[PDB]
RNA sequence: CCUCAUUGGAUCAGGACAUCCCAAUGGUGUAGAAGCUAUUAAUGGUUCGUUUGCAACGAUUAAAGUCCUACGUGAUCUGAGUUCAGACCGGAGCAAUCCAGGUCGGUUUCUAUCUAUUUACGAUUUCUCCCAGUACGAAAGGACAAGAGAAAUAGAGCCACCUUACAAAUAAGCGCUCUCAACUUAAUUUAUGAAUAAAAUCUAAAUAAAAUAUAUACGUACACCCUCUAACCUAGAGAAGGUUA
RNA sequence: CUCUUAUCUUUAAUCAGUGAAAUUGACCUUUCAGUGAAGAGGCUGAAAUAUAAUAAUAAGACGAGAAGACCCUAUGGAGCUUA
């Protein structure tokens, strides 16, 4: 995608709001021509991910976005602290 | 392709696969009306005497031209709610996730690397 | 709509009919009232 | 959400005699914790209220012993309160993986003692979830209730222009900007006394028991309200609203409560709010302890004129508890 | 050390063959000439597997439960254990061990005592006094015809005796067990439950050997000694297998038990390029004898339910 | 005084409707969403495993229907059982032997004479998107029709790619493509209007319409009278059929 | 096994030579409903219908075979045991 874009929200029921009025207003705002979009995680409670043509937007607790930590990743593409801990391995006989 | 019975490569960082034990995970149940699993196709792996949901985002088998063939077949674990179990996937995964119908921005997120 | 062996008015407003070869008991106020043969 | 449930326990089989031996126990009703939303299916789906158990298997020969009966379940919501015909409360399915026994299996027939069969008990056993509002409203005919319920949420409450109208409790959540929602249910305006079930009585009155907290709405005009002939100040109002709750029941005056002042639109009745202000707080001409919350705020709900900041109020009281 | 066994995601254990079916039916018709019913049980076992469905269906008979294999359990609070075991209505409990036939005489009073204050109808002519068995696989049920059969009559074994569960299919005609009261005992099949309580009370009644471990995958289970064994202190499975120092970890133990037994299997592992077979030590073989110890009663004295007992 | 002995599976399925899903409707203690009950309809479909000897569970599905065809079907195949020759325990009998008690072992073959049969069709279901987080509803929650797109399965075909073979010019699927119209009805709902003074009444009155599943009216396919020494053929057992500067 | 596939040999098929076996009341040997003892190519009533081969399938002819099973009978046998 162009941008990421990442952003908390006080509850579960402010993260329905706030991913059903993006979708609203995205239909209304032109994109005549554009497809549409769909609205992932509804099943999830805590994490809700509309990904537009362009943009991916990202909605989640507090909680969740400090488990996932999804700013350092995306900022520091390959110095992540958790992806350094994912070393790799071989496969020799016991002796 | 997978099958009931596969015998499977659990990619993510998560606990529940990254600590190793003598028994690799096999899929239970492969979640379409076609009993095969594909790329993007979610089945139930059999884990650690634990029952989990999880995703494919590579197999061995060939598939349409220009998509990549892995050498194995990879999986990534996803909690009941659907959110990732694993914060991390340091292996490439395909880039065909994407527009496949189903939700898998949430593992895109996750995944450094594409293919 | 009940199909009975007996059909019986159950109200004033209820009334009979012999619509498609069977005997319907029709009542406007109130549609449970309905019966065929 | 008060309905009612009839039960009968399965009756026992009777014994093979000669050895054959004992009858299986009647089947048991055992009312089931499921999901919340059951409620809605009890009352409605299944409308036949009589859950009945199956009664044990008769002896056979070579001394079989009965199939012990097959057993029968209510689903319920999450928090009922299981009570007697009677009203005596048998139980509460509070929490989830909550069972109870509500009605008895008859007794398994057996041939060696007393009793060859024995049947099945059979009782009728009031389930109910009495409105569970985060506050409720109490206040007296012609208050005004209806109406500031009406304002607050979009409920279309019956307005009660005379006495004994709006029986039934209308519960009404209130959205804030901070996404919380509060339940509030109006019920009608409350006679005098009714510790004899006068008139619409306490009956209604157990609504407010299982509410949290309770809201007292004051209208000006009922201030020297000449009725028959009472002619009840809203001084006077209060002490009786608090005096007939302690009688009702003594927790119940516990319970955390706001004041809600109203027909304060009429330059009367500011000048009333002025000797509202007078009345309780300081001592006046009293004509037992009472409880004065002071969680009192001046608003019309005719004008709609205030009803923003009770809000507030109201919010915070329910947050603090 | 860990602190509680993860249980959240695993399965109940369902057995349940169907000769426990076909079995459950000739019990049922067998009532005819039954005396008494004995219920054998695993010492190590107080409140747990104990098929309902016996008090259920042979309920109408009196009954008599004997806890088997105390020698390889820990009876220090046997008191307590009757204490409670009166509260659950089983006023009389025998503890026995059938291999060197411990409190075996024992049985044969009681059961004559207990039948005196009982009524016979029916069979009140006959003078022989025949009594029924039964109980979970693999507690001795079998091996108590025996032990009888030798204590009194001194004759010698009638009923196959065997380790693993589900040797005893069929309910089988009477064994004469005494002469002198007459006894004779109806032998048959172990009946575990259609659907055990937890999956803890199914990972311990695997425990004891009750039901068979392979369908619990023996991986499941020989982490479950390392919990309680650490647990209950019974700090012996270093000193048999020689290992360094205690330990609460399956993969650390079973990698120095395996390495001890000197056993290595050729596994095939999915690495990232492909399929590759490596040899590697057997956990599987490890975490049988690791159990297969325990059973033995050499890794000590157990009382698998504590603090449930207690209470 | 006691008692007790044909049926699973595989393959291929024909049919009933007393309908499990799909479709059209009446009623409701049907607000919406979920449900309940009844009418109509036989259309195509109706999963994979574990322990099992009858059940007992796991994970799915729009659903995992109930029955009849001599377990439908052994001259198509297969496991039990009936049930034996050997052998053990348990229980009987003085023994031989025996038990409707356990267990382990344990050979049915067939070249088809007759009938019958062996060369097209016009598709089912599910999910997502939109309408629209709208109608409704105090909130919670949350539709219908209309419209677009994906797959799954079935049917009919094909080989540019991919894959597996022949270490051949081919054949296969694990690859690819294509699949639609309804004149004719049933439950039910309307409009006009007599018997019957109505400003009534859907009508086994005369009338006008709408409305499941079916189906063949209506289409596509076929259609030519055909030389043959022989050779060749993506046609074929033979014969037939195609091709021949 | 999902879920089958390709190749080669055997057999098959066509040409030449030689040439059996069980079986067979007679047959100019059809479908549906009925009737009947679980039962029909052959009976009752409808219907269908130029004639002969070749290669295939196995629903039927309660298809063909063996010294197979099962119960009962005989003032038929025989082996074995005894009290
Ligand atoms: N002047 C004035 N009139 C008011 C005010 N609030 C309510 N009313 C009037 O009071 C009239 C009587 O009905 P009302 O008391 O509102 O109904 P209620 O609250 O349901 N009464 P009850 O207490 O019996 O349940 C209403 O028709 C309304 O016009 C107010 O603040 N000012
Ligand atoms: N240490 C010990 N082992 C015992 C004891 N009793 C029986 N066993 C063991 O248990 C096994 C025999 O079980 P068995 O007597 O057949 O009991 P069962 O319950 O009748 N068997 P089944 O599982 O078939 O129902 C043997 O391994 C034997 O050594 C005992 O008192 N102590
Ligand atoms: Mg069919
Ligand atoms: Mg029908
Ligand atoms: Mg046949
Ligand atoms: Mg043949
Ligand atoms: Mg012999
Ligand atoms: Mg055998
Ligand atoms: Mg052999
Ligand atoms: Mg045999
Ligand atoms: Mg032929
Ligand atoms: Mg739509
Ligand atoms: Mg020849
Ligand atoms: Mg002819
Ligand atoms: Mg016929
Ligand atoms: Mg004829
Ligand atoms: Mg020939
Ligand atoms: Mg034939
Ligand atoms: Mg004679
Ligand atoms: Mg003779
Ligand atoms: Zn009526």
């Amino acid at each position: 995608t162009d941008y990421f874009v990442i952003g908390s929200g006080t509850s579960t029921r402010h993260l329905h709001a706030m991913v059903h009025y993006l979708v609203k207003m995205y239909k209304h705002l032109k994109c005549r021509s554009d497809p549409y979009v769909k609205i992932e995680g509804k099943d999830a409670d805590d994490w809700l991910c509309v990904d537009f043509g362009s943009m991916v937007i990202h909605l989640m607790l507090p909680e969740t976005r400090e488990t996932y930590e999804l700013e350092k990743l995306w900022t520091l593409r390959s110095f992540d602290d958790q992806l350094a801990q994912i070393a790799a391995e071989t496969l020799p006989e016991d002796f | 392709a997978v099958q009931k019975m596969t015998r499977v490569r659990v990619v993510d960082n998560s606990a529940l696969g990254s600590t190793p034990y003598h028994r690799p995970p096999r899929c239970i149940h492969v979640y379409n009306k076609s009993g095969v699993g594909k790329v993007g196709d979610q089945i139930l792996l059999a884990i650690r005497g634990q029952k989990k949901k999880a995703l494919i985002v590579g197999h061995r088998m060939p598939g349409s031209r220009m998509t990549p063939k892995f050498d194995s077949n990879n999986v990534v674990l996803i909690e009941d709610n659907g959110n990732p179990v694993g914060t991390r996937i340091k292996i490439p995964i395909p880039t065909s996730l994407r527009r496949r119908e189903g939700e898998y921005s949430k593992v895109l997120a996750i995944a450094q690397n594409f293919v | 709509f009940k199909t009975k062996g007996v059909i019986k008015k159950r109200c004033k407003d209820c009334y009979k009919v012999k619509r498609r070869g069977r005997w319907f008991i029709l009542c406007k106020t109130n549609p449970k009232h309905k019966q065929r043969q | 959400d008060n309905l009612r449930i009839f039960t009968k326990g399965g009756s026992g089989g009777m014994g093979y005699p000669r050895l054959g031996g004992e009858g299986g126990r009647g089947g048991d009703v055992w009312v089931v914790a499921h999901k919340n939303m059951t409620l809605k299916q009890l009352k409605n789906k299944y409308p036949q209220k009589r859950f009945v158990a199956g009664g044990g298997a008769n002896s056979r020969v070579s001394a079989l012993q009965g199939s012990k009966g097959k057993d029968c379940e209510v689903p319920a919501p999450v928090g009922i309160s299981v009570t007697d015909e009677n009203g005596q409360v048998l139980g509460e399915l509070n929490k989830e993986e909550d069972r109870v026994l509500v009605a008895k299996g008859g007794l398994g027939g057996k041939l060696h003692t007393n009793f060859l069969p024995l049947k099945g008990q059979k009782r009728i056993v009031h389930l109910d979830l009495k409105v569970i509002a985060d506050v409720g409203l109490v206040g007296f005919p012609n208050a005004g209730k209806s109406s500031l319920l009406s304002r607050v949420s979009h409920a279309t409450p019956v307005i009660a222009d005379y006495a004994f109208t709006t029986l039934r409790p209308e519960l009404g959540k209130i959205m804030y900007n901070d996404f919380k929602q509060i339940s509030v249910a109006d019920l009608p305006g409350l006679i005098e006394g009714a510790h004899m079930n006068k008139g619409m009585g306490h009956k209604f009155l157990k609504h407010l028991e299982r509410t949290r907290q309770l809201l007292f709405v004051v209208d000006i005009s009922g201030f020297q309200l000449s009725s028959v002939t009472p002619y009840r100040t809203a001084f006077e109002t209060i002490i009786l609203l608090t005096k007939e709750l302690e009688l009702y029941k003594e927790e119940l005056q516990t319970k955390p409560a706001l004041l809600a002042i109203n027909k304060m639109d009429l330059p009367d009745a500011q000048v009333k709010l002025q000797e509202l202000m007078k009345q309780l707080l300081s001592p006046e001409d009293f004509l037992e302890k009472a409880l004065e919350f002071q969680h009192i705020v001046p608003i019309s709900t005719v004008t709609g004129e205030g009803i923003a900041e009770l809000k507030s109020c109201i919010r915070k009281a329910l947050d603090e508890q | 050390w860990r602190e509680c066994f993860p249980l959240q995601g695993h399965d109940v254990a369902r057995w349940f063959p169907g000769h426990m079916a076909k079995g459950l039916k000739k019990m049922q018709s067998s009532l005819k000439s039954v005396d008494c019913v004995i219920e054998v049980h695993d010492a190590r076992i107080p409140f747990s597997g104990r098929n309902p469905l016996f008090q259920e269906l042979l309920g109408l008979k009196p009954h008599l439960l004997v806890l088997n294999k105390m020698d390889l359990a820990d009876l220090t609070e046997q008191q307590k254990i009757v204490q409670r075991l009166e509260e659950k209505g089983l006023s009389n409990v025998l503890f026995t061990n059938c291999v060197k036939d411990e409190n075996i005489k024992q049985i044969v009073p009681k059961v004559m005592e207990l039948i005196r204050c009982s009524y016979r109808y029916h069979r009140a002519e006959t003078p022989e006094y025949c009594i029924m068995v039964v109980g979970v696989p693999n507690v001795g049920k079998s091996s108590l015809i025996n032990s009888l059969r030798r204590q009194h009559l001194r004759t010698g074994k009638a009923a196959r005796v065997g380790g693993e569960p589900g040797i005893t299919r069929a309910v089988t005609s009477r064994i004469q067990v005494c002469e002198r009261p007459l006894v004779f005992l109806l032998d048959t099949p172990g009946v575990l439950a259609p659907r055990i309580e937890s999956v803890e009370t199914g990972l311990k009644l695997a425990l004891c050997g009750t039901v068979l471990d392979h369908l619990v995958g023996e991986e499941t289970m020989a982490d479950y000694l390392l919990y309680t064994l650490n647990r209950h202190g019974l700090f012996g499975y270093v000193q048999h297998y020689a290992l360094a120092s205690a330990c609460d970890q399956i993969e650390w133990v079973l990698k120095n038990v395996a390495i001890k037994l000197r056993k290595t299997r050729k596994v095939k592992v999915l690495t990232g390029t492909g399929n590759v077979n490596v040899i590697q030590p057997d956990y599987a073989m490890a975490a049988r004898d690791f159990l297969r110890t325990f059973r033995s009663g050499l890794l000590g004295q157990v009382m698998l339910d504590r603090d449930i007992i207690p209470a």
